[PDB]
RNA sequence: AGGUUAAAACUCAAAUGAAUUGACGGGGGCCCGCACAAGCGGUGGAGCAUGUGGUUUAAUUCGAUGCAACGCGAAGAACCUUACCUGGUCUUGACAUCCACGGAAGUUUUCAGAGAUGAGAAUGUGCCUUCGGGAACCGUGAGACAGGUGCUGCAUGGCUGUCGUCAGCUCGUGUUGUGAAAUGUUGGGUUAAGUCCCGCAACGAGCGCAACCCUUAUCCUUUGUUGCCAGCGGUCCGGCCGGGAACUCAAAGGAGACUGCCAGUGAUAAACUGGAGGAAGGUGGGGAUGACGUCAAGUCAUCAUGGCCCUUACGACCAGGGCUACACACGUGCUACAAUGGCGCAUACAAAGAGAAGCGACCUCGCGAGAGCAAGCGGACCUCAUAAAGUGCGUCGUAGUCCGGAUUGGAGUCUGCAACUCGACUCCAUGAAGUCGGAAUCGCUAGUAAUCGUGGAUCAGAAUGCCACGGUGAAUACGUUCCCGGGCCUU
């Protein structure tokens, strides 16, 4: 906004693990305010991921987030003349938000049976650097690299 | 509203009041489950003989100061415009601008 | 439709007209404005001129018309298509 | 833009209601209609009596009408003859025993309804509207109002194009809820049509 | 190339200079707003509801009709409503006052019509009354008159939208200028604010801002039934009973929030940033509240009103029809396209409100909508009245399907004189389009969006609209370069 008067809102940690990171992931996945449904989906997918891999749910989730998190994005900047796509560094909070949003969108786009299964498959693919939201991170990085010459506007 | 339109309503009210019970007992006979199959027919035929204006369903609530047939309010007997005017003048007891 | 426990509806004037017509050989059309009357199995054969709003159209009552209202056979709106 | 009614917005804060009775939904509309008819008859009958306010109460199976007037002698008549006649007619209209009380409006120049009616009578008598409004404002200010505003709208002076003209003195703080603002309107039926008059009078904050 | 000298006819009532107030600029500077940006969910695609344009019609009544008309007047068109059409009828008249005459008013039936209505046929003939009269209410007779939703919102009052809840708009006296005008109101800061401080040819004042109002968040006192159950005593385990006044709560009166305190910054100012305490911290959240004015904006069909117009008709009554039409176009919505789901069983947790020609329990009957009988309640007591989403278990396994529920056939229920045109709801069967929607476009910054149910006005019956109530409950805002609207100074 113009006035710069927006603070921050505290978020309760998730029940099973007490991680605000996972609580934010549940919030992103939630639709129509059905938080219990979102939590059940997330927990089922996390248990499937944990039994697929050798790490805990939090460790596997962190691996997937590390593989999907972007570092530099492109934003439009209009100056005297034409608008340029300037590459800008992404702050850590936005890195996490983008990683979660891309993962959720990719899982929703997948075509498996259940949403929990789709989320588990997407998380495993992210941990192995395959599939969507990983291609999305790659596309964002490619655009930033192509527009690197404009990193002074 | 027009004077004739107001007179229609007063006539309808008068007719309904006059024929109130003579309609009620006929309707009771018609709706009686244990009634015969010919007294029901006679009651049905007799109900049509009464003037149509005696049925209470023919009445249309109208503003008691203007005759407006739309925007009626039963609690005050007036249309919305007249209710607003009286409320602002302070003539409706206990009624003020609400806010919550 | 009308409840069974109340029986089919019929206007008293039309009932009197059909009673006076069936016993006699009167084949003249029975002019009426009562489109709300159910067709009863007692006036099959004679023609009833039902009002449609601006005129009386004659319907020849047959057996298959029993149970329908008189107005069902007197259309009220004139339509011939757009730009036809 | 449009403004809220100054009396209505203050009806529960600093201003009293003009009707004080309780009823259920069964008789609320009937009571409202009878009050309307009573006020109509009283206003028509006491046209020259300088009636400013008609308060109606219904204690129990009876009607009590308080008439605020600047000419109580004209209202009452000789040994209560006129007020007795009005009591009879009011009882007949309301269908219940009637009791009429007379309240004194001292300083009629500080009463919004009376000022508006006076201006309206002058306009119907073809007095200059400017002179009428200036006189009303000056009288109220001299009597000691903290403020007054007078507004006249219509075909002033028989002009083909209607307009609105207003004068104000002192302060008339219409946005202050606790301000004692007496507001009233009147209409004049001249040969060129209807002219509306509105009067606000400020009497200090409570 | 052209220069230089240099007319006239005809034509207009101006052409022009400087300066003033605005408005405007693809001029400058500084600010604000779901205005962008960051996000979430929609519309435009489908079916249906609803309004409008058009077309059609005897009539499809009239009005609104860039933003600021299009689920708008209408908070509810089968008859009525109704203002429109066809047909049948009346003329001081459906609705008032005045005069003359006959008569109590009223009730009960017959015929004709289709009704309006006409012709009758019986029953009463009361009530003050000096029993001269009346004085209600009817009918007839004239004529002053009644009547008009007929026209002009560009003659008007009243009421409303709108820029915009934007921070603005002005006046008195003084002073400057021949004058229009200017100053104040500009400037340095600051604020949500023409908010406040400082400066200053201005000194003051008014309408606006803020506050006073309602509601919500905390606490205290009083009162304690129909509301409550902590300590007790019983108990059919049901606050059920004796009780208790603690608690939730109901509603009256108070307290509390004021940059009040601390630190830093700042012009020894206004103020800003952070901290403590507190339920709440900087306008705590929401509402009400709409300045001078603008659009000859809307409404003569709520009402009122100047003028005009009709008067055996543009007035009045009735029946039937129409306002519900349908090659099409647009706006606003509802339901979906599914598995974060459908279906079956079981099982929790709300708030707000209404009710007497009303809400209607229990029991019985019916697959069901409902029906019969019949308590209680003008209500913290009774009824409406099971909240749903949610959770547990099972199944469906990606299919135009156990998705979707449009359309149609048959059979019913209820309201209502009367469901054909044209009501709502139920049962059986039927099972359309639709698999996430082009250009384009809308709403929203927090208990919001999204999603889930509940109630109310209108109302005999007739909500997917409108108004209101709770449950669950997000994402994102780096920033002001750009789009839209606006504020201040300057050019
Ligand atoms: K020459
Ligand atoms: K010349
Ligand atoms: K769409
Ligand atoms: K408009
Ligand atoms: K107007
Ligand atoms: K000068
Ligand atoms: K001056
Ligand atoms: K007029
Ligand atoms: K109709
Ligand atoms: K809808
Ligand atoms: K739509
Ligand atoms: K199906
Ligand atoms: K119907
Ligand atoms: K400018
Ligand atoms: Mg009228
Ligand atoms: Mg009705
Ligand atoms: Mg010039
Ligand atoms: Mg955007
Ligand atoms: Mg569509
Ligand atoms: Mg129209
Ligand atoms: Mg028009
Ligand atoms: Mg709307
Ligand atoms: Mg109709
Ligand atoms: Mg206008
Ligand atoms: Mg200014
Ligand atoms: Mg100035
Ligand atoms: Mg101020
Ligand atoms: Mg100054
Ligand atoms: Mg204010
Ligand atoms: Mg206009
Ligand atoms: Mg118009
Ligand atoms: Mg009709
Ligand atoms: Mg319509
Ligand atoms: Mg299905
Ligand atoms: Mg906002
Ligand atoms: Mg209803
Ligand atoms: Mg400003």
């Amino acid at each position: 906004p113009r006035r710069r008067v927006i603070g921050q809102r505290k978020i309760l940690p998730d029940p099973k693990f007490g991680s605000e990171l996972l609580a934010k992931f549940v919030n992103i996945l939630m639709v129509d305010g059905k938080k219990s449904t979102a939590e059940s989906i997330v927990y089922s997918a996390l248990e499937t991921l944990a039994q697929r891999s050798g790490k805990s749910e939090l460790e596997a989730f962190e691996v997937a987030l590390e593989n999907v998190r972007p570092t530099v994005e492109v934003k439009s900047r209009r100056v005297g003349g034409s608008t340029y796509q300037v590459p800008v560094e992404v702050r850590p909070v936005r890195r996490n938000a983008l990683a979660m949003r891309w993962i959720v969108e990719a899982a929703r786009k997948r075509g498996d049976k259940s949403m929990a299964l789709r989320l588990a498959n997407e998380l495993s693919d992210a941990a192995e650097n395959k599939g969507t939201a990983v291609k999305k991170r790659e596309d964002v990085h490619r655009m930033a690299e192509a527009n690197k010459a404009f990193a002074h506007y | 509203a027009k004077q004739s339109m107001k007179a229609r309503e007063v006539k309808r009210v008068a007719l309904a009041d006059k024929y109130f019970a003579k309609r009620a007992e006929l309707k009771a006979i018609i709706s009686d489950v244990n009634a015969s199959d010919e007294d029901r027919w006679n009651a049905v035929l007799k109900l049509q003989t009464l003037p149509r204006d005696s049925s209470p369903s023919r009445q249309r609530n109208r503003c008691r100061q203007t005759g407006r047939p739309h925007g009626f309010l039963r609690k005050f007997g007036l249309s919305r415009i007249k209710v607003r005017e009286a409320a602002m003048r302070g003539e409706i007891p206990g009624l003020k601008k609400a806010s919550w | 439709p009308r409840s069974l426990k109340k029986g089919p509806f019929i206007d008293l004037h039309l009932l009197k007209k059909v009673e006076k017509a069936v016993e006699s050989g009167d084949k003249k059309p029975l002019r009426t404005w009562s489109r709300r009357s159910t067709i009863f199995p007692n006036m099959i054969g004679l023609t009833i001129a039902v009002h449609n709003g601006r005129q009386h159209v004659p319907v020849f009552v047959t057996d298959e018309m029993v149970g329908h209202k008189l107005g069902e056979f007197a259309p009220t709106r004139t339509y011939r298509g757009h730009a036809a | 833009g449009q403004k809220v009614h100054p009396n209505g917005i203050r009806l529960g804060i600093v201003k009293p209601w003009n009707s004080t009775w309780f009823a259920n939904t069964k008789e609320f509309a009937d009571n409202l209609d009878s009050d309307f008819k009573v006020r109509q008859y009283l206003t028509k009958e006491l046209a020259k009596a300088s009636v400013s306010r008609i308060v109606i109460e219904r204690p129990a199976k009876s009607i009590r009408v308080t008439i605020h007037t600047a000419r109580p002698g004209i209202v009452i008549g000789k040994k209560g003859e006129d007020v007795e006649k009005l009591r009879k007619v009011v009882a007949d209209i309301a269908g219940v025993p009637a009791q009429i009380n007379i309240a004194e409006v001292r300083k009629p120049e500080l009463d919004a309804k009376l000022v508006a009616d006076s201006i309206t009578s002058q306009l119907e008598r073809r007095v200059m509207f400017r002179r009428a409004m200036k006189r009303a404002v000056q009288n109220a200010m001299r009597l000691g109002a903290k403020g007054i505003k007078v507004e006249v709208s219509g075909r002033l002076g028989g002009a083909e194009i209607a307009r609105t003209e207003w004068y104000r003195e002192g302060r008339v703080p219409l946005h202050t809820l606790r301000a004692d603002i007496d507001y009233n309107t009147s209409e004049a039926h001249t040969t060129y049509g209807v002219i509306g008059v509105k009067v606000w009078i400020f009497k200090g904050e409570i």
